[PDB]
């Protein structure tokens, strides 16, 4: 494919999301890396909180 | 003071409104506006359009004192516009419904406000922006020839996020190595110069202005260069100080950071008091209470302040920051490639909690974080900085 | 009611294909995976608050361009009705 607007080619990196048009495949923005790491960002929970 | 709100809009004035709202937060700014008067007259008679210049300050009088107020959003900036076309034709440009000026470049518009008050102040306006640079001039195919200038000055700094950038930081380091070509081969060939430049005198408001409007050659349109930036909340610039300045700096700050922690010290302890009910005073809601203690606040954090500034020692110059840190206070963000009808919004940094941001989305307000604001992955997935201002520590 | 009906009939093309909405951005896009193994990026466009979609709801999604339509599903499956054994 190639660069729509104007897409930085320092952006675009080995696993690195796209966002492509339907059917007139070019880049729009670049996407940040990966969906797998907002599925498994759910079972995170933060510091807990317990009194020694 | 009073908390900021809605800067009235009516159509291809969002850009206008932005930089408005964003001069008004800079302290020292908005009070030499206040107590600006005809009578002073402008500073200069260097300039033909010396009259011009002292009504455009006045119409932000009138925005600044409105601006404040809780009461008015409106501020009218339909005359204020006019006002603008005559002083310079860049702002009668452009067609559009009613008058011709439609949504501009933010950074045209600073440029030519810079300008105007400089003139009717004078250098007090001027100091308070003025970066001195020791810079190096030296070409890559001859580095034997080394020109030096030590005088070299700008109001603005320039970052250039053009080439292998990631954030805001790393844009501020290229921003330095601008590259210029010399006809003459007396300097050493046609080649491409490093210019290099450090900066040996700070001003007390430092502006960033983004270079990134080009016109993308491959696809013949307008284009930004989409490349990702952050910026965090603090900034340290103690990699570009010049060791010998910058010595100074962290010294000062010291002295600083002692009144930070009593100013925050005090104000946990108001809090609390809103926290519990009124109790007795006797068919009151508690809501006249609690209105009193806003009143406090907004008070005692401007007497903060001017305990910062009367600590700094008199060794120090007038257009000099104390320190080597600086607090974002406004950014004025930019959406859309094209500028010709592009959108602008705002984020200023409220004043009766420096925590929290009050993002003006023209008129229309909402509550943001501090945090969002460094969350942002910048390029075109979000909102990204086309203007940064920046407030020296404890001003 | 007429407010509501006229609208819903306009934007709601049919069939409507669901999707899960994996997270937002704000800046009134979501990023969701369809059923499809091409995820979509996504205009949320009317209906449905911004504040009341929370990441991991199971989501409306318009057939002829994706957008968030609204939510009538809370993850609705088979599973959970054929357990609920009230009666």
């Amino acid at each position: 494919v190639g660069l729509g607007e104007r897409v930085s080619p320092t952006d675009i990196e080995e696993g690195m999301r796209v966002g492509v048009d339907r059917s007139k495949y070019n880049i729009e923005l670049p996407l940040p890396p990966r969906i797998d790491p907002s599925v498994t960002m759910m079972t995170v929970e933060e510091k807990p909180d317990v009194t020694y | 003071a009073q908390l900021p709100v809605g800067f009235k809009n009516m159509g291809n004035t969002c850009y206008l409104n932005a930089t408005l709202q964003a001069l008004y937060r800079v302290n020292d700014l908005r009070d030499m506006i206040l107590n600006y008067n005809p009578s002073q007259g402008v500073s200069n008679s260097g300039a033909q359009d010396e009259e011009i210049h002292k009504q455009i300050v006045i119409e932000m009088k009138r925005c600044f004192e409105n601006l404040q107020n809780k009461s008015f959003k409106s501020v009218l900036p339909i005359v204020l516009l006019n006002t603008l076309r005559k002083c310079y034709p860049q702002f009668a440009e452009r067609d559009s419904q009613g008058g011709f000026y439609k949504q501009q470049d933010a950074e045209e518009l600073f440029t030519q406000l810079f300008h105007s008050m400089s003139i009717v102040f004078g250098d007090k306006f001027s100091e308070d922006f003025r970066i001195q640079f020791k810079t190096t001039i030296k070409d890559t195919a001859n580095d034997n020839d080394i020109t030096v200038k030590e005088n070299e000055s700008d109001s603005k700094l320039q970052c250039h996020i053009s080439g292998t950038t990631n954030f805001m930081r790393n844009g501020l380091l290229e921003g330095l190595n601008e590259k210029i070509e010399k006809r003459s081969d007396l300097t050493g060939a046609n080649s491409i110069y490093s210019v290099e430049k450090k900066i040996s005198r700070l001003p007390k408001f430092l502006t960033v202005q983004y270079v990134r409007f080009f016109w993308k050659r491959s696809t013949n349109k307008k284009s930004k260069i989409l490349r990702k930036v952050v910026f965090p909340f603090q900034l340290d610039v103690a990699d570009m100080l010049t060791p010998e300045y910058a010595a100074e700096k962290v010294k000062v700050r010291d002295e600083l950071r002692k009144v930070e922690k009593e100013k925050n010290e005090k104000e946990r302890e108001i809090k609390r008091r809103k926290f519990d009910p009124s109790s007795s005073e006797n068919v009151m809601t508690p809501r006249e209470q609690y209105e009193t203690q806003v009143a406090l606040n907004e008070s005692e954090k401007d007497q903060w302040l001017e305990e910062y500034k009367k600590h700094f020692p008199p060794n120090l110059e007038k257009g000099e920051n104390p320190s080597c840190v600086y607090n974002l206070i406004g950014v004025i963000t930019h959406q859309g490639a094209n500028s010709e009808s592009g959108h602008y919004q705002a984020f200023i940094r409220d004043e009766l909690d420096e925590n929290k941001w009050y993002k003006f989305n023209d008129d229309k307000v909402s509550v943001v974080e501090k945090e969002k604001i460094e969350s942002l992955a910048g390029g075109g997935e979000s909102d990204s900085a086309l203007i940064l201002m920046y407030k020296g520590f404890g001003l | 009611q007429e407010e509501e009906k006229k609208q819903l009939e306009e934007i709601r093309g049919n069939p409507l294909s669901i999707g899960t909405l994996e997270e937002i951005i704000d800046d009134d896009h979501a990023i969701v995976t369809s059923p499809t193994m091409p995820d979509y990026y996504v205009s949320i466009l009317s209906f449905v608050d911004k504040e009341l979609l929370e990441p991991g709801c199971s989501v409306l999604l318009h057939h002829k361009t994706m957008s968030i339509v609204g939510v009538l599903q809370d993850d609705a499956d088979p599973m959970v009705s054929v357990m609920k054994m009230d009666k």
